[PDB]
C-alpha cells in the first residue's frame, strides 16, 4: 500500500479511495478504482528481485505502444507511471471491463471478436531493440525433468499427478524440447508469451473496444507462442471448460463435437491475424505447425492450473490431456484441423 | 413395523436411514429426507441421488484458505520431517549448493542434497535414497491442511483405517488436531492426517480426517482416549450412517476396496452413497425386496451390508 500511494502522490493522482477500491485477479496483487482526484486507475504490484524483470518487459511494451495510431487493433489502456524498483505500475482503468474469460463463458467472444484479437496479435508481431531476448520459461523444460521441491510444496495432489503424467511421457517431453529448440531457428517477433482469454479485456460491459494486457512476459520470441495460445484457449474451452461419469469414448465424442463447433473461432482469429500480418507464412512456413504444438502444450498448461483446486484428475481432464498430446505429437494434422493453413 | 424388520441383511443404522429415502417407480424421481431430486434419465438420477444421499447421510448438510488458521494448525504439528524413499535419477552439482533429482512415488523432484539421510553420501543414479521432507503440506489437499506422520507408511500401503472428527468450528479443530497428532506420534502410528483450513466450512463431520496404516488399533485407541475428553463439546454428536461411531462426533471406516476396474479415487462417503444409490435405482426399475437390491449393490461394490464401514474379505 505505501509504495503504491507514494507513486500515486508523485504522479498527481492523490491516493487510492479505499471506499471504492477493489482487488482484481492474477498471481500479483492488483487494485482498481477511483483515486481521491477522481481518476480511474489500475494498479499492479510485482514482487521485486531480492528490481523487477516483469515490469521492465511490461514497460518495454508500453514504449512500443505509445508510438501507435489510435486506429491500431492493438491498444494500451495507457500507462500513467511506474516505480520498477518498488514493483509498482499504474495504468488507466478501462471502465466496466469484461475479461475475455468471462465473455467466452457467457458466449460473447464471437467470431468477430476473435478476428479483432487476431488483428491485435498480428499487429503486435509486425512492429525490436530493447526487447528481452531471453527465452520464455514455457513450456517449463526443467520441470519436465524434475519439479523443484519448493514447487511441489505449493501444488495440489492433482497438479502433482498431472506433472507426473507429463514427466513420464517421453514422447511429449521430447516434443516440447524440440519445440523450444526451434525458437532460435525462426524469425522472431514481439510476443506476449502469456496469452489467454483473461489477458483480454473489452470495455463497456463487453460492448467497447478490445485490449490485450499483462505484458510481464513480453519478449522477442516465436510468434507461434501467441497463435498457439489463442488456439489452445479454444481447444481447452471446447474440450474441458464447457463440460465442467460418462465413458471415455463418450467424453471424447462430446469433446470432439464441441471442438468442431468452436473451430470457426480459431479460423476467425487466423483470418484477422493474416489481415494485419499478410507476410507471416512467407517468412515462416512452419508457423502453423509450431502454433499447433504450442496449442497442445497450452492444454496441459491450462489443465495443470485448473487442478490446483482438485485432489484427483477427473476423466474430462484426462480426456483433454489426450487431445493435447494428439495436437503436440501430430502438429501438421492438428494445424489443418484447427484451420491454421494457407 | 421395525426398520430392521423391513430391511433384513442390512446394518440397523442404514436400515433406519432408508426410511427417509424413496425412489419413484421408473427412477426419474427420488426423495432423501425432504430433499426431492429429479432427472430425465434413470442414469442421471443415479448421480443426483448419489449426491443427495452423500449430503444427507454422510456429510449431514441441509473459497479460500486462512493464514491465521493455517499458522495455528501448522504450529500444532509435533514433528517437521518425514523420511521419504525414492530412486536417485541424477546428482546435480552446483557451487551454490548440490541438488538431487529423485523419482519419488508421486513425482520426479529436484531436492537440496542437504536432505539426504541414507545413504550417507549421494549414491549412483538408480539407487534408493532417503530424504528428510517437510511433514506439513498445506497445498496438497484443497480446503485442508495436510500432514504426513514422522514414521514412513508401509510399502504395500495396505488397508487404511479412516477416522473422522466432527469439529464444531475452527477453535475446536486446532485442539482436536493437536490432541490427535500428539496421541498418534506417542503411539508410533503410521498415518497421514488433515484438517479443514477454511474457517467458514465448519461445522463438518470430516473437519479432521486421520488415515491410519499398518495396525490401526494402537493409534485408534490413543486418539479415542485423547479426544473423548472433548467429544460432544468440541465435536458435534452426529456422525455418518456409513461409519462406526467411536464417540459423539468420532467415527471410523476403511478406504473402499472395490474389486471393479471402474471404481477408484472415490472417497469412502461418495463410494458408499453411489452403491446405495445404485441399489435403490435397480429396485425402482422393476415391477421388502428393496433391502435385497440395496444389499446386492453394497456387496457388488465390496461393502459389508451388515457393517458398511467395512469391506468384504
Ligand atoms: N487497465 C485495466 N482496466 C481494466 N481491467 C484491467 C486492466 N488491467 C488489468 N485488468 C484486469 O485485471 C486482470 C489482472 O491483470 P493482469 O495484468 O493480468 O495481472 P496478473 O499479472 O496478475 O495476471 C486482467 O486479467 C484484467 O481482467
Ligand atoms: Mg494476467
Ligand atoms: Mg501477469
Ligand atoms: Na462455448
Amino acid at each position: 500500500v505505501p509504495a503504491v500511494n507514494a507513486l500515486l502522490l508523485r504522479l498527481g493522482l492523490g491516493r487510492l479511495d479505499a471506499a471504492a477500491t477493489t482487488a482484481f485477479g492474477g498471481r500479483n496483487d492488483n487494485w482498481a478504482g477511483p483515486t481521491t482526484t477522481g481518476e480511474q486507475v489500475f494498479v499492479k504490484t510485482v514482487t521485486p528481485l531480492p528490481g523487477c524483470p516483469e515490469l521492465d518487459r511490461s514497460l518495454s511494451f508500453e514504449d512500443l505502444a505509445a508510438r501507435l495510431t489510435p486506429a491500431s487493433p492493438l491498444r494500451s489502456p495507457g500507462l500513467l507511471g511506474a516505480d520498477p524498483a518498488a514493483g509498482v505500475m499504474v495504468h488507466r482503468l478501462v471502465p466496466g471491463a469484461r475479461s475475455g474469460a468471462e465473455l467466452a463463458l457467457d458466449g460473447d467472444f464471437d467470431d468477430d471478436l476473435c478476428r479483432s484479437a487476431g488483428r491485435a496479435v498480428g499487429t503486435l508481431h509486425g512492429l525490436v531493440d530493447g526487447l528481452d531476448t531471453g527465452e520464455a520459461p514455457l513450456p517449463p523444460l526443467s520441470w519436465l525433468k524434475a519439479l523443484p521441491w519448493s514447487a511441489v510444496q505449493e501444488r495440489s495432489m492433482a497438479q502433482i499427478a498431472a506433472w507426473q503424467l507429463v514427466q513420464d511421457d517421453t514422447e511429449v517431453v521430447d516434443a516440447l524440447h524440440r519445440l523450444r529448440d526451434l525458437e532460435r531457428t525462426v524469425p522472431l517477433a514481439p510476443a506476449h508469451c502469456d496469452l489467454r482469454f483473461d489477458q483480454f479485456i473489452r470495455a463497456d460491459e463487453g460492448a467497447g473496444e478490445l485490449y490485450l494486457v499483462d505484458w510481464e512476459e513480453f519478449r522477442l520470441a516465436d510468434p507461434a507462442r501467441d497463435v498457439g495460445a489463442f488456439a489452445g484457449e479454444w481447444l481447452f474451452h471446447a474440450t474441458y471448460s464447457v463440460f465442467a461419469g460418462l465413458t471415455h469414448e463418450e467424453i471424447v465424442a462430446r469433446g470432439s463435437a464441441s471442438l468442431r463447433r468452436h473451430l470457426p473461432r480459431i479460423a476467425a482469429f487466423w483470418q484477422g491475424y493474416l489481415e494485419c500480418r499478410p507476410q507471416a507464412l512467407a517468412l515462416d512456413a512452419g508457423l502453423p505447425e509450431r502454433a499447433a504444438a504450442y496449442a497442445g502444450w497450452h492444454m496441459y498448461d491450462r489443465l495443470i492450473a485448473t487442478a490446483e483446486s482438485h485432489a484427483t484428475l477427473n476423466p474430462v481432464a484426462r480426456a483433454a490431456a489426450g487431445i493435447g498430446r494428439t495436437v503436440l505429437l501430430g502438429p501438421s494434422a492438428a494445424a489443418r484441423t484447427l484451420g491454421l493453413s494457407a | 413395523a421395525s426398520p430392521v424388520a423391513r430391511h433384513r441383511g442390512l446394518a440397523p443404522r442404514l436400515a433406519e436411514a432408508l426410511d427417509a429415502v424413496s425412489v419413484a417407480p421408473g427412477a426419474r424421481r427420488a426423495s432423501v429426507a425432504g430433499r426431492t431430486v429429479t432427472a430425465d434419465s434413470p442414469r442421471d438420477l443415479r448421480g443426483r441421488l448419489t449426491n443427495a444421499l452423500y449430503e444427507e447421510l454422510h456429510a449431514g448438510r441441509h473459497t479460500l484458505r486462512d493464514p491465521a488458521l493455517e499458522a495455528r494448525l501448522a504450529a500444532a504439528v509435533p514433528h517437521r520431517t518425514t523420511p521419504t524413499r525414492g530412486r536417485l535419477v541424477e546428482v546435480l552439482r552446483r557451487p551454490d549448493g548440490d541438488q538431487l533429482v529423485v523419482r519419488l512415488p508421486e513425482v520426479t523432484a529436484r531436492v537440496p542434497a542437504d536432505r539426504l539421510l541414507s545413504p550417507s553420501v549421494p549414491p549412483a543414479p538408480g539407487e534408493t535414497v532417503e530424504l528428510a521432507l517437510e511433514a506439513a503440506r498445506p497445498a496438497l489437499s484443497p480446503g485442508f491442511f495436510y500432514v504426513m506422520g514422522s514414521r514412513p507408511l508401509p510399502r504395500p500401503a495396505g488397508a487404511v483405517r479412516r477416522i473422522f472428527l466432527h469439529a464444531r468450528d475452527a477453535d475446536a479443530a486446532v485442539v482436536l488436531w493437536g490432541a490427535a497428532l500428539g496421541a498418534l506420534e506417542e503411539a508410533a502410528a503410521l498415518y497421514h492426517a488433515k484438517v479443514l483450513s477454511d474457517p467458514q466450512d465448519f461445522p463438518r463431520r470430516d473437519a479432521v480426517v486421520l488415515y491410519l496404516h499398518g495396525d490401526h488399533r494402537p493409534g485408534e485407541r490413543a486418539v479415542t482416549e485423547a479426544v473423548s475428553r472433548y467429544a460432544g463439546t468440541l465435536t458435534g454428536p452426529d456422525t455418518s450412517v456409513f461409519t462406526e461411531e467411536l464417540a459423539p462426533g468420532v467415527a471410523a471406516a476403511w478406504d473402499p476396496q472395490d474389486p471393479r476396474p471402474g471404481q477408484s479415487g472415490m472417497s469412502f462417503g461418495q463410494h458408499r452413497a453411489f452403491a446405495l444409490a445404485s441399489g435403490l435405482i435397480d429396485c425402482a426399475l422393476a415391477d421388502p425386496g428393496r433391502a435385497e437390491h440395496v444389499v446386492r449393490a453394497l456387496r457388488e461394490a465390496g461393502i459389508d451390508p451388515l457393517h458398511p464401514q467395512n469391506n468384504l474379505d
